[PDB]
């Protein structure tokens, strides 16, 4: 399953609202999850079904079904939050994590 | 010993299979064992499809005491007419290893709902628990409870709105006591399967007017599903709250005030425990112990919604607090031996209501068990 | 409390083997699925094994297919993957992860991971 996301560092000011998509091909319901990854660490889950939050995550993260299309939003980099983000399609059969982007 | 745990679900296939031939020996074996007076009836019921005496219809050859009558919906006569068209021992045989393989495809559901796939503590749970008073009440009587717990749980695992709302809708129009679990699909907000359940159990009652008509009617007027008809109230088979209440009192109150605050109470304490859950399995499993608990006859066949619940108990999120350990063994003391079933004897005939403090107090052996599990899991969740 | 260990990460000869292993502790392997993900350096995270540690379902992927076999321990807790002719571009940071596999009935069934909520420290393979 070919799989791509939006353009790295497309969102670099701090104080605004980020997007991004999370292009999938073929058809892979609501089987998304959004990851943190700051430089040598280990990625942190953001949403899990790429509809609720993870349990600790802050209230601002929030990612929607934009059809077969994917996008997470939070709302601005205050708390230093910059990081390189994921988003996997999770079909059981062959997971892709698609191409890394970098806030 | 989580080492003999793993030990034992190796050990699954292998003891599986000796519970069933353990099972299919004595049904066969046995006189009475595979008397089947339920699958019977629903062979008996269509038999006389189109002569106009269908539930005027009665089967006392097998319990000449207590005629057997059919007091199915008539879309269950409509459903059971292909079977009027098979030999009894190709289809008694063939009902036993569908029950048998609606548990084990059930128990398979409840791990795929809490998250894990595994056939062999499947198969290992499907051993154990195919002994619960429940299940071989069940399979004893040939009565239809595994077939529709495993429809209502592949409603229930299959998110696609037209498959689960089908499903409810078919099961529920067999037997209306499964429509309890339509209420889950309430409280899960999935008003559009709700509502197609809904439609699809209107249409069953359609079919069946059609095809039983003029001789099955006024089902819901006039007769109420009055469960004097269907069987006695008062035995101590009957484990709903009504069953319970008329042993204690000695005369059945119905709708009685006393009768209808138990009710109520059991109404709010299994609200609060639904609200103490979060998955899937076990929503499901508190609003089936609900509603094993209001139906006016609810006999212990009927509660093979508690194995589900087991499985979540020692498996599902809670397989960690004590007293989901405690109350999961309880459970499983608590069916495995059975109390009601070794009570029945005391008691002098199925007819009978009045009794002493021992026989009726021991009557309420399930409800309180129900009743206690519900407020522990509603002060748990609101601590 | 729930802690991921990851005590693998040598360094191997173009071809031969090597064997990740990757401890856990606060929860049971059973109720979950163990994931491996590698990132090589100056590339994104890639899926490598998505072992279930319920069924044994073993799942790799295609370019992963003929040089891995992931493994399971449920006694110990640990995921035990390993590799064979590995090291034409393998070089990465194989981190594990859990995750909770929810089943739908769609006419038949088709699990999909609710994603990798716990993930252990880095690898250096």
């Amino acid at each position: 399953i070919q799989m791509t996301q939006s353009p790295s560092s497309l969102s670099a000011s701090v104080g605004d609202r980020v997007t991004i998509t999370c292009r999938a091909s073929q058809s892979v319901s609501s089987a998304v999850a959004w990851y943190q990854q700051k430089p040598g660490k280990a990625p942190k889950l953001l949403i899990y079904s790429a509809s609720s939050l993870y349990s600790g995550v802050p209230s601002r993260f929030s990612g929607s079904r934009s059809g077969t299309d994917f996008t997470l939003t939070i709302s601005s980099l205050q708390p230093e939050d910059f990081a390189t983000y994921y988003c996997q399609q999770s079909s059981s059969s062959l997971i892709t994590f698609g191409q890394g982007t970098k806030v | 010993g989580a080492s003999a745990w793993r030990r034992v679900r190796a050990w699954g296939p292998w003891l599986l299979g000796l519970s069933v031939a353990v099972r299919l020996a004595w049904a066969y074996l046995t006189p009475h064992g595979a008397d089947l007076v339920d699958l019977h009836v629903y062979v008996s019921g269509p038999a006389t499809l189109g002569h106009g005496n269908l539930y005027e219809f009665t089967y006392p050859d097998k319990t000449p005491d207590f005629p057997l009558p059919f007091t199915y919906p008539p879309f269950a006569a409509v459903v059971f007419w292909p079977l009027h068209l098979i030999p009894f021992t190709l289809l008694g045989l063939c009902w036993i290893l569908g029950t048998i393989a609606a548990l084990y495809a059930v128990v398979r559901l409840s791990q795929r709902l809490l998250g894990f796939d595994d056939a062999r503590a499947a198969a290992v749970w499907t051993a154990v628990t195919m002994w619960t008073e429940p299940v071989r009440s069940t399979l004893d009587y040939g009565q239809i409870n595994v077939l529709l717990m495993l429809l209502i749980l592949l409603a229930v695992a299959s998110s696609r709105w037209w498959i689960s709302g089908t499903l409810i809708g078919l099961a529920g129009g067999v037997k209306l006591t499964p429509l309890v679990s339509g209420l889950y699909f309430l409280g899960a907000r999935r008003w559009t399967t709700a509502i197609w359940a809904g439609v699809v159990f209107l249409l069953t009652v359609v079919v069946g007017i059609a095809v039983v008509g003029e001789q099955g009617r006024y089902y819901f007027t006039d007769l109420l599903g009055k469960p004097d008809r269907i069987g006695p109230i008062a035995t101590v088979f009957n484990q709903s709250w009504r069953g319970g209440i008329s042993r204690i009192l000695g005369h059945d109150a119905g709708s009685g005030v006393l009768v209808l605050f138990a009710y109520a109470v059991t109404a709010i304490l299994a609200f609060l425990a639904w609200r103490a859950v979060n998955d899937r399995l076990g929503q499901i499993c508190v609003v089936e112990m609900f509603g094993l608990l209001i139906s006016p006859i609810s006999w212990t066949h009927h509660w093979v919604w508690m194995v589900p619940f087991m499985v979540w108990l020692l498996h599902g999120p809670w397989r960690d607090k004590v007293g989901a350990k405690v109350f999961g063994c309880g459970w499983l003391v608590l069916l495995l031996i059975g109390v009601p079933w070794l009570l029945s004897f005391a008691q002098p005939d199925i007819w009978r209501i009045d009794r002493p403090w021992p026989l009726a107090w021991a009557g309420l052996v399930d409800i309180v068990a129900a009743i206690a599990t519900l407020t522990w899991m509603a002060v748990v969740g609101r601590r | 409390e729930v802690q991921l260990v990851e005590s693998g990460g040598g360094l191997v000869q173009p071809g031969g083997s090597l064997r990740l292993s990757c401890a856990a502790s606060g929860f049971n392997f059973y109720y979950y699925s163990i994931h491996w993900v590698r990132q090589a350096p100056g590339k994104g995270l890639e899926w490598v094994a998505s072992i279930s540690s319920s069924s044994g379902s073993t799942s790799y992927a295609d370019s992963v297919k003929g040089r891995f076999t992931i493994s399971a321990d449920t006694s110990k807790n640990t995921a035990y993957l390993q590799m064979n002719s590995l090291a034409r571009e393998d070089t990465a940071v194989y981190y594990c992860a859990r995750s909770q596999a929810v089943y739908y009935w769609d006419l038949w069934w088709s699990m999909y991971h609710t994603g990798f909520i716990y993930w252990g420290q880095g690898t250096l393979v």
